[PDB]
C-alpha cells in the first residue's frame, strides 16, 4: 500500500491514497476491543479510477478521514534532482561594477529572493536596481530591499500563516532550512510585537546570514550540505522545501501558499519551552 | 454522526453536565418546526432528478467549455461522472436538512473532496457553480407546492443555503 | 451517534439513496415522541441530586458489608466516585432522552462496559440495584408515555449490565 | 483502450507471461485486417459532412413532431447539437475502425450513454435511426470487407443503444 | 493502455477531428512493418531465458560485491528477487514493443520502480546495467535469428534500444 | 523476528563467518541463564491482569484529568482502549523478555506509536508514565515469586528495565 | 527466524495471549538443548574447510565430465565458487545448529534456491553429493545427540535440494 | 487441544513441512516437563477431596454474607453446586498439567466462562478467592519444578477470571 510501483492494469490512473483509520477498517482478531496497528495510523493505498469513487464513499463512512489524493504517476517520479544547487555557483558584485557584471545580479538576486517565481516587467524594482548601479547601497543591501518590498509581501506573507512565511524566509534569505520549532516560535513572537519590518531584519542581520554571504554575495543555497548547528533532519527539510528546477515558491497554487514542512516534523528535532 | 440534538449533547458532556434550560429550548424549537422540516426534505427529494438536471442544463449553457473535447464533463463517461457528483452532493445536503447539522455533508462528502478534484483535473470553480445553481433550484421548489396549509414555511428555507455555500465553499 | 435520524440517513446514505417516505415517516416518529421524552429529561434533570444519593445509599443498604473498612463501600473516595458513576448513568438517560436513541448510552457507557468493571473489581450488581432504586422512585415523578421513555432506558442500562 | 494488441498484452500480463504464439497470431488477424478497416475510414472520413447531414435530416423525418416548437428538434442549438452529436459517433466509429477494436466507443460512446441520454431526456430512437440511415448509404460508398468493418461498426452502437 | 494507434486516436480526439491524412499514413506504414514487429517481439519471447541468464551472468562479472554478503544480490532469497525483476523488465519492453508505444512499460513497470528500489536498499546503478545488459542480448537476437527473411530491422532495433534505455533512465 | 541468537547469527553473516568464539560463548551463557528467564517471563505471565490493574488504579490516582469528561480515558469505550494498550505493551515486552531482544516490541508495537497517540490527542506523557508503573510492579513480581530457587536475578531484571524504559522512550 | 524461542512467541502474539505454562515447557527444551546443539556448532566450527575442498573434488570425481574442459567443474572460477556455494552451506547449518532451528536454512538458502539454480544451471545433484560425503566424515567428529543434529540439518538442506 | 504437540503440528500442517529438528525439541520440551507436571498432577489429584472443601469454605469465610438465608451460598444446592464447580476447576488443572498445555483449560472452562458467569450471577471473586486459597496449601504438597507447574496452571485460572 505505501510506496507504489506501476500505474495501470487493464489501464487506469492510479491514485494513491491516504487516511486515517479506525479500528472499523483493520483491526486484529484478538480478544478485545479492536484497534488498529499503531503505526498504520495514517495509511495510504493505490486504487485505479474507478475503484476510487467506491474507495473514498467506505472509508468516510466507516469513520476514517481522507488527508490526499494524488495520482500515482506524479509519485513515482521519486525526489528532486539536486545537482545543480548541491554546490551553487556564487555570484558576487565588484567595487567598480562593468555595467553587466550588475546586470547578472540584478537577474539571480530575484531568482533566488522570490524563489523562482515570475517577476514580470512592471513588476520589478527600478529605482532600487538604480541604486545598486551606483554603488550607493550593496548586494546585501539590495538584498534587504526586496524583502520589505509590496511584492515580497504580497506574494508570501500576506496569503499564508506566518508558519510558512517563516519557512519560506529561511529557504529564501538564508538558503537553509528551519531546525528547530524554536525558530519557528521565536520568530512568530518577534513579528507579533515588532512588526514586519523588524522580523525581516532579523534573518538579515545575523550572524549565520554575515558568516556566509558578507555583504556582496547573493544568497545561495547551502542546505543541501552540512551546516553548523543544523540538526540532522533538517537535509531532509531541504527536500521538502525545494522542489526542483522548475519547482518555485508560487502563490497561485490552486490549495494556495500551504507549509510544506510538517509541524510533527519539527518537533522530532527538539522541544523545550519559549 | 451528528445531529441537531446529538451535537447539543456532546457540548453538554464536554462540560460534565445536563442539558443547560437554554439548550433544551433551543430543541424544543427544532421539535415545533419539524413538520416544516420535513415538507423541506420532501421537497427535495421529490424533485431531485429535475434538480439535477436543470442545474446541468444551465451549468453547461454557461461553460460550453466543459462540452468541448479537452473539456471535464466530455465524453459520455465524464458527463456520468459529473451528474453522478451532483447528485451524490444534492444527496448529503438533503441528509444534513433532516438531521440539523451539516457533519454528514462534511465528514462523508466535503471531507478531501477539493483535493479529489485536483488530482483529478476536474475545475472546481466549475463544480463550485453546479453546487450554486442546485441550491437556487431546490430552494425554488419548496414555496409553492400543492394544497398545504397557508403559513410562513420561511424560516425553513434559510436552513438548506448554508448547506449549498459549505459544499461550495469547500470545493472552489 | 444512535438516533432515529442518524439510522434512517445511514441506512439512505449505504444505499446510495435519497431519504424516501418510509425514512420520513420513521423521524416524524422520533419528532412525534419528543414531547414525553422530554418532560421525562426534565423531570430527571431537576431531581437529579437526590436520585443519586438516593441510589448510592441504596447499593450500601442492599450491599450491607460494603460500608465496612478494607471494602470498596469505605472512605470518602469510594463513596464520592460511586455518586459519580451513578450521576454518569442518569445523565446519559436524560441524553438519550433527548437524542431519541440509545446512543448516548452505546458510545460512552455500554462499550467497553465490562472490561472497564472487570479491570476495576465492579460488579454490575451494585450498578443494577442503583438502577432499580431510581426506577422506583421515577414511578411517582412521572406518568404516562414519560414514565414509559424513562423506563426504556433505565431498563436498557440494566440489561446492558446483565 | 479495447484493441486487439491491447487484449492479448493484458491477457499476458495478468498471467505474468511472456507474449507467446497464441497472441503474436492473434495480433497478426488485427494487421492483416487494417487495410479493410482503413478504406471503411478514409470514405466514412472524406463523407462525413454529408453522412451527418444526411442523418440529422432523417431524425426530423422519421420524428416529424420534433421540429415542431416546444420540442428538442427546434431552433438552432437543438439541431445544432444534434449534427454534431451524430458527428461523434462517426468519429469513434472511424476511431475504431483504425485501432482496431471497439475500445474507442466502449471508453468515449458507450461507458454512461444511458445515464446521459436519460438526465438529458435524449431518445435513443433518434440514434438508432442516424446510425440506421447511414447504414443504408454506406452500402454504395464501400463493399466487400470495408463495409463489412463499416457495419460491424455501426450495429455495434445500435446494439449499445437497445 | 496504448497502442501506437490509440496513441494517434487520443490525440485526434483532444482536436476534435478525425485522424489526419498525416497521421493515417504513419499508421499505414506501422502496418506495412508488423511482420518485422512480429519477428521482433518472438526474437525476445524465444529466447527471453538466455537473455535474462546471459544479462545475469555478465552483471555479476562486473559487480562481484553484489554476491558478497552484504550485496543486494546475496543470498538465495535477493538473487531470486533479481532475476525476477530482470525477467519483468524484459517481459514490459517485449509488450512495448507489440504495441509500437512504450506506455504499458511506464505505467505499470517504470512508475514509481525507483523510488521502490531506493527504499529497498537496492542499487538503482546495478539494475540500470542490468537493464543495459538485457538490451545488448535481446538487439543481438534481434538482428540475428533463424531463417527469417532477410531484410532491414534497423529502425526496430532502434525502437527496442529506446525501451530498454527508458527504463535504464527511470531507474539509475 | 529475531532472538538473541538470531541477532548472533546476522551479523555473523554480514562478515561471512562462522560465529567467533566470541559470540559462541556470549550465547551460552545466555543458555546457562535460561531457567532464571523462564522464570521472570513466566513472572509476568502470572500476574499480567494485576500488574495492569495496580498500573491503572495509580496512573488515574495521579493524573485525574484523564478520567475527567474531556479526558482521554474518559467514557467507558476510551478506558477500555487504554487498559487494553497497557495490555498489548505489556505483552510485546514479555516477548522480548522471552526472546533476548527487543527487536518484537519496536517492529510490531513500538514503530509507529507515538505518531498514532498524537493524530488520536492521547497524551504520550500519560501514556509513558502508565508504561513506568508496569514496569515497577513488574519488576517487583520477577524478584519476590512463588517458592522459586533463591538466585540473583538483576542481570534480568535490568534487561526487562530496559524493555520497558524503550517503550517509554519511544512514546513520550 | 525460526526457532523455538521465535515460534512460540509467534503462536502467542497471534492469538493476542501473553505467554503461558504450554509456550514457556517449549522454550525449557530449546535451552536443554543447547548444551549438545553448541558441542556439534563447535566441532563443525573448526573442522571446516577440508570438508568443502574435500566435497567440491567428489562433485568432479563423480561427475568426470565435470572437471574437463567446457565444463562448470572446470578452471579456477567455477572451482572457486563451488568450494564457496558448499562453505555457504555448512555456514547455515552451523548458525541453524547454534540458532535452534531451521530459520537461518530457511531465509538463507532455501527460499529462492530453485529458481537461481535453475537460471544459473547449477544441478542439485552436485550440492546433495557434498552434502552426502559432508554427512559420512561428520561421522567420526560427533557423536550421539550432536551427530543426530548435525544430521537434522545435513538431511534438511537434501530435502530441500530433493 | 491446545498442547506443546499440537501446536507444532499445526504450525506444520497450515505450513505444509515435515517434523524437524526445530520442532522435536519443542516436543523434547513437553517430554522433559512431563516428570514435573505428573508429580503435580498426582498430588493435586488424592489430595482433591479437601483442597475443594478447603477452598469452598473459605469462599464463605472470605465473603461471610453468602451464606445468610436470600444468598447465594445459602442453602444443600448452592454449596454443593459449589464444591462442584471447584472440583471442575481442580480437575481441569491436572488435565492441563497432564496434557502439556492450556488445552482443556482453554476449551472446557475458559471458552464461554465470562458469559456463563454473568448470566447465572456467578461473581469471579469467589472464583479467584478458591483459587487463591487453594494456591495458598499447595505451597506444602509440591516443591520445586512440580510446584511451579501447579503455580502456571492456577494463576492461569485467576487471570482468565480478571
Ligand atoms: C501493535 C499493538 C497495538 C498498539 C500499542 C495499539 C495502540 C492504539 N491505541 C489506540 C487508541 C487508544 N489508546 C488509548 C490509551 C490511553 N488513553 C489514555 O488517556 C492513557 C494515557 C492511555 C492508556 C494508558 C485511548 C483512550 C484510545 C482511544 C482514543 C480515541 O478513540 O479517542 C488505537 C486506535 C484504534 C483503537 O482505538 O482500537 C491504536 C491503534 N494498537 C495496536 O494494534
Ligand atoms: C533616489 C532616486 C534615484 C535617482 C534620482 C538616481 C540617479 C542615478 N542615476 C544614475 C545614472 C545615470 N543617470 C543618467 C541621466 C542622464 N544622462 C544624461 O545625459 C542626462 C543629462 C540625464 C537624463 C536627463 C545616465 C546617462 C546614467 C548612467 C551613467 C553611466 O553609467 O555612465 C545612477 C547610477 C546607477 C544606475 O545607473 O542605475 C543613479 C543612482 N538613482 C536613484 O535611485
Ligand atoms: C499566521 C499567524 C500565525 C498564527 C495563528 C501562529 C500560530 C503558532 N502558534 C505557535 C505556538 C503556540 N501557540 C500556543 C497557544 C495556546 N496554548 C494553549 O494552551 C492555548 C489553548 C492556546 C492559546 C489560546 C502555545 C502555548 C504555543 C507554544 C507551543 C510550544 O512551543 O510548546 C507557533 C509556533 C511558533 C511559535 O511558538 O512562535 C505558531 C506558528 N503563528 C503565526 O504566524
Ligand atoms: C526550470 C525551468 C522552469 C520551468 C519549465 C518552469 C515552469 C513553471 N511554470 C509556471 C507557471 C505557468 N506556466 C504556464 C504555462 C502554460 N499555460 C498554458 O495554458 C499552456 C498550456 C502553457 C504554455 C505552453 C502558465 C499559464 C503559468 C501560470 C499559472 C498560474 O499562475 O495560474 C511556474 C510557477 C511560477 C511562475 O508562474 O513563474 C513554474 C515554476 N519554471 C522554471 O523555473
Ligand atoms: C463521498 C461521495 C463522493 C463524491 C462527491 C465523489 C467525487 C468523485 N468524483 C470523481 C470523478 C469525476 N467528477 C466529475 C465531475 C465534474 N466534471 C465537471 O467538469 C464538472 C465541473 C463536474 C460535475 C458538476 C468528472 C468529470 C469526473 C471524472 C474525472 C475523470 O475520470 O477524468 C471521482 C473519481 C472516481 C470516479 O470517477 O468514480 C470521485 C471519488 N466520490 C464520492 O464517493
Ligand atoms: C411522510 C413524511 C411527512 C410529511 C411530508 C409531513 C407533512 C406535514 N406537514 C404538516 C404541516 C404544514 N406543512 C406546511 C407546508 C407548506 N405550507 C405552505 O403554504 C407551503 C406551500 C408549504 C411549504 C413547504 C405548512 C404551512 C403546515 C402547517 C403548519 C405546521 O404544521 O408547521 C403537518 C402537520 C399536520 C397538518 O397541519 O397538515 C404534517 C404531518 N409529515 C410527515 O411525517
Ligand atoms: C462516562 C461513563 C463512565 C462510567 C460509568 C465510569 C465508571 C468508572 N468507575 C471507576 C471507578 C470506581 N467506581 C466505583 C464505584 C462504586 N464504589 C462504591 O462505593 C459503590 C460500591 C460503587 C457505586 C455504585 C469505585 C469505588 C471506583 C474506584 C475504583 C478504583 O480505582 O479502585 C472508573 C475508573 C477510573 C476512576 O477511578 O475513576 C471508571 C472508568 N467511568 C466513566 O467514564
Ligand atoms: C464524446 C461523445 C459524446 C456524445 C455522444 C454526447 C451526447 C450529448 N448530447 C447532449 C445534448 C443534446 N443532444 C441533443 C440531440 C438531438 N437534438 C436534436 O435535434 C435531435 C433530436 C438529436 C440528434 C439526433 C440535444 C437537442 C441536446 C441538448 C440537450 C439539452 O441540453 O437540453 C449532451 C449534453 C451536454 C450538451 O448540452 O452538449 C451530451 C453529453 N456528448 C459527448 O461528449
Ligand atoms: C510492476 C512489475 C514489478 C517490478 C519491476 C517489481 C520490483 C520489485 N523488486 C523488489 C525487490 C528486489 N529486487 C531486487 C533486484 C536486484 N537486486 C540487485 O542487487 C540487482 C541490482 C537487482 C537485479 C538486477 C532484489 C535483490 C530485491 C529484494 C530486496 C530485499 O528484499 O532485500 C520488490 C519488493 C517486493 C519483492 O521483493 O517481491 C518489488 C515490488 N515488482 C513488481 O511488481
Ligand atoms: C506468428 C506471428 C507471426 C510472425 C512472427 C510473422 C512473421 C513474418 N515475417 C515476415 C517477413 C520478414 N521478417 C523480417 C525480419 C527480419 N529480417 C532480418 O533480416 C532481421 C534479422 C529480422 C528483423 C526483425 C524481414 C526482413 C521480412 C521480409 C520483409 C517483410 O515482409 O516485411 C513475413 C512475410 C512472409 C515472409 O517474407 O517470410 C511474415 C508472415 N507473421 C506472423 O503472423
Ligand atoms: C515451564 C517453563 C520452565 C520454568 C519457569 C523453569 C524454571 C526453573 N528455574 C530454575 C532455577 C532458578 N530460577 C531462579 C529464579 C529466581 N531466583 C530468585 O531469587 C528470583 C526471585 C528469581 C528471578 C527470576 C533461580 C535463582 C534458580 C536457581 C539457579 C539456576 O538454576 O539458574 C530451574 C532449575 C531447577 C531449580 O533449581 O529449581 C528450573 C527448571 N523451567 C522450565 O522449564
Ligand atoms: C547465501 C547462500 C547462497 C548460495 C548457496 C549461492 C549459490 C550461487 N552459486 C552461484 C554460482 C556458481 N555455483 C557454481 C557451483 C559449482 N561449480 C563447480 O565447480 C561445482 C560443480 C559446483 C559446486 C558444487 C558455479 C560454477 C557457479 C558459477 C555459475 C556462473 O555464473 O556461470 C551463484 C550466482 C552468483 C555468482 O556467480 O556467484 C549463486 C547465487 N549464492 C548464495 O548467496
Ligand atoms: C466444565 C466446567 C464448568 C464450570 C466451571 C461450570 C460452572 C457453572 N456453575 C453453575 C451454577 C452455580 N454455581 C454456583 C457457585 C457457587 N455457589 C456458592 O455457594 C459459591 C458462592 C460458589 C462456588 C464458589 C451456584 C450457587 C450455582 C447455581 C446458580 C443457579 O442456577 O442459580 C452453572 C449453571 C448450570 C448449573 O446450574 O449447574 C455452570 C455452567 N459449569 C461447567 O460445566
Amino acid at each position: 500500500m505505501n510506496v507504489l510501483t506501476t500505474s495501470s492494469q487493464r489501464g487506469g490512473k492510479l491514485f494513491k491514497v491516504t487516511m486515517t483509520l479506525s479500528p472499523a477498517l483493520s483491526h486484529h482478531p484478538w480478544p478485545s476491543l479492536d484497534t488498529y496497528e499503531p503505526s498504520q495510523n495514517s495509511y495510504s493505498v493505490v486504487v485505479p479510477l474507478d475503484r476510487l469513487l467506491a474507495e473514498m464513499t467506505y472509508i468516510k463512512n466507516k469513520g476514517g478521514r481522507v488527508l490526499d489524493i494524488s495520482p500515482a504517476d506524479l509519485e513515482a517520479l521519486g525526489p528532486p534532482d539536486i545537482s545543480s544547487v548541491a554546490i551553487p555557483l556564487k555570484v558576487e558584485l565588484w567595487a567598480k561594477a562593468d555595467v553587466s557584471d550588475v546586470q547578472a545580479a540584478i537577474v539571480a538576486a530575484y531568482k533566488q529572493i522570490f524563489g523562482n517565481t515570475y517577476v514580470l516587467e512592471s513588476e520589478r524594482l527600478t529605482s532600487a536596481e538604480s541604486l545598486l548601479r551606483n554603488g550607493s547601497i550593496s548586494v546585501r543591501e539590495f538584498v534587504r530591499l526586496l524583502a520589505k518590498s509590496e511584492l515580497y509581501k504580497e506574494r508570501f506573507f500576506f496569503c499564508t500563516s506566518n508558519n510558512r512565511f517563516t519557512e519560506l524566509n529561511f529557504k529564501h534569505f538564508l538558503g537553509r532550512a528551519p531546525y528547530n520549532q524554536s525558530e519557528i516560535a521565536a520568530h512568530l513572537d518577534r513579528y507579533q510585537t515588532f512588526g514586519y519590518d523588524a522580523e525581516i531584519d532579523s534573518y538579515i542581520d545575523s550572524d549565520e546570514y554575515i558568516q556566509a554571504f558578507g555583504e556582496n554575495v547573493v544568497p545561495y543555497y547551502r542546505g543541501f550540505k552540512s551546516q553548523s548547528g543544523q540538526t540532522v533532519e533538517s537535509f531532509n527539510r531541504m527536500f521538502k522545501l525545494y522542489r526542483g528546477d522548475a519547482g518555485s515558491d508560487t502563490n497561485l497554487n490552486l490549495q494556495g501558499q500551504k507549509r510544506r514542512v510538517d509541524p510533527k516534523n519539527l518537533l522530532r528535532s527538539g522541544r523545550g519551552i519559549v | 454522526m451528528q445531529d441537531a440534538f446529538t451535537k447539543a449533547i456532546v457540548a453538554a458532556d464536554l462540560r460534565g453536565s445536563f442539558l443547560s434550560e437554554q439548550e433544551l429550548n433551543q430543541l424544543t424549537n427544532l421539535v415545533k418546526e419539524s413538520n416544516k422540516r420535513l415538507d423541506a426534505v420532501n421537497a427535495i427529494t421529490g424533485n431531485a432528478a429535475e434538480i439535477i438536471s436543470d442545474a446541468a442544463h444551465k451549468l453547461f449553457a454557461e461553460q460550453t467549455d466543459l462540452i468541448r473535447p479537452g473539456g471535464n464533463a466530455y465524453p459520455n463517461r465524464r458527463m456520468a461522472a459529473c451528474l453522478r457528483d451532483m447528485e451524490i452532493i444534492l444527496r448529503y445536503v438533503s441528509y444534513a436538512l433532516l438531521a440539523g447539522d451539516a457533519s454528514v455533508l462534511e465528514d462523508r462528502c466535503l471531507n478531501g473532496l477539493k483535493e479529489t478534484y485536483v488530482a483529478l483535473g476536474t475545475p472546481t470553480r466549475s463544480v463550485a457553480r453546479a453546487v450554486q445553481l442546485m441550491k437556487e433550484t431546490a430552494i425554488g421548489y419548496v414555496n409553492s407546492p400543492s394544497g398545504v396549509t397557508r403559513g410562513d414555511c420561511s424560516a425553513l428555507v434559510n436552513e438548506a443555503a448554508t448547506y449549498f455555500d459549505k459544499a461550495a465553499a469547500s470545493i472552489a | 451517534m444512535k438516533t432515529v435520524i442518524t439510522e434512517v440517513i445511514a441506512s439512505a446514505d449505504s444505499q446510495g439513496r435519497f431519504l424516501n417516505n418510509t425514512e420520513l415517516q420513521a423521524a416524524n416518529g422520533r419528532f412525534q415522541r419528543a414531547t414525553a421524552s422530554m418532560e421525562a429529561a426534565r423531570a430527571l434533570t431537576s431531581n437529579a441530586d437526590s436520585l443519586v444519593k438516593g441510589a448510592v445509599q441504596e447499593v450500601y443498604n442492599k450491599f450491607p458489608y460494603l460500608t465496612q473498612p478494607g471494602q470498596m463501600g469505605y472512605g470518602d473516595t469510594n463513596q464520592a466516585k460511586c455518586a459519580r458513576d451513578i450521576s454518569h448513568y442518569l445523565r446519559f438517560i436524560t441524553y438519550s432522552l433527548v437524542a431519541g436513541g440509545t446512543g448516548p448510552l452505546d458510545d460512552y457507557i455500554v462499550a467497553g462496559l465490562r472490561e472497564v468493571n472487570r479491570t476495576f473489581n465492579l460488579s454490575p450488581s451494585w450498578y443494577i440495584e442503583a438502577l432499580k432504586h431510581i426506577k422506583g422512585k421515577v414511578g411517582s415523578q412521572l406518568s404516562g408515555q414519560p414514565l414509559t421513555e424513562a423506563n426504556a432506558y433505565i431498563d436498557y442500562c440494566i440489561n446492558a449490565l446483565s
